[PDB]
């Protein structure tokens, strides 16, 4: 079905002539996009885009033992 | 159809058995089957159709 074959391409190529993500989205595809870009983030947690690690440790106290000898 | 491309397939169709036999055959119209034409000889089964568009899901099977 080589003329099936090149109506599959031909009906491709309309595909390629795209302006802003989804042709015939309308309410769906605006929801449901931003639907799964929430849980991404959800129970992954919140992140920026280029913030380094900004934070400080303390380190144990070193208390001294009273001790008289001999 | 019409006579010039009935009559081949009248004749084409008895160059498959060649045993002295003299064929006959049924017609049933479907449209469901978009753009093509299938024939069961005995139990052959050629089949040219639109079924050919569920056979372009290994364009979506990776």
């Amino acid at each position: 079905v080589q003329k099936l074959f090149v109506d599959k391409i031909r009906e491709y190529r309309t595909k390629r002539q795209t302006s802003g993500g989804p042709v015939d989205a309308g309410p769906e595809y605006q929801q449901d996009l931003d639907r799964e870009l929430f849980k991404l983030k959800q129970m992954y947690g919140k992140a920026d885009m280029n913030t380094f690690p900004n934070f400080t440790f303390e380190d144990p106290k070193f208390e001294a033992v009273e001790k008289p000898q001999s | 159809l019409d006579e010039a491309t009935l009559t081949e397939l009248k004749t084409v169709l008895k160059s498959f058995l060649s045993k002295g036999q003299i064929l006959k055959l049924e017609v049933k119209v479907d449209p469901s089957i978009m753009g093509g034409m299938i024939v069961r000889i005995g139990e052959k089964y050629v089949d040219m159709s639109a079924k050919t568009k569920i056979q372009k899901l290994s364009r979506a099977m990776r």
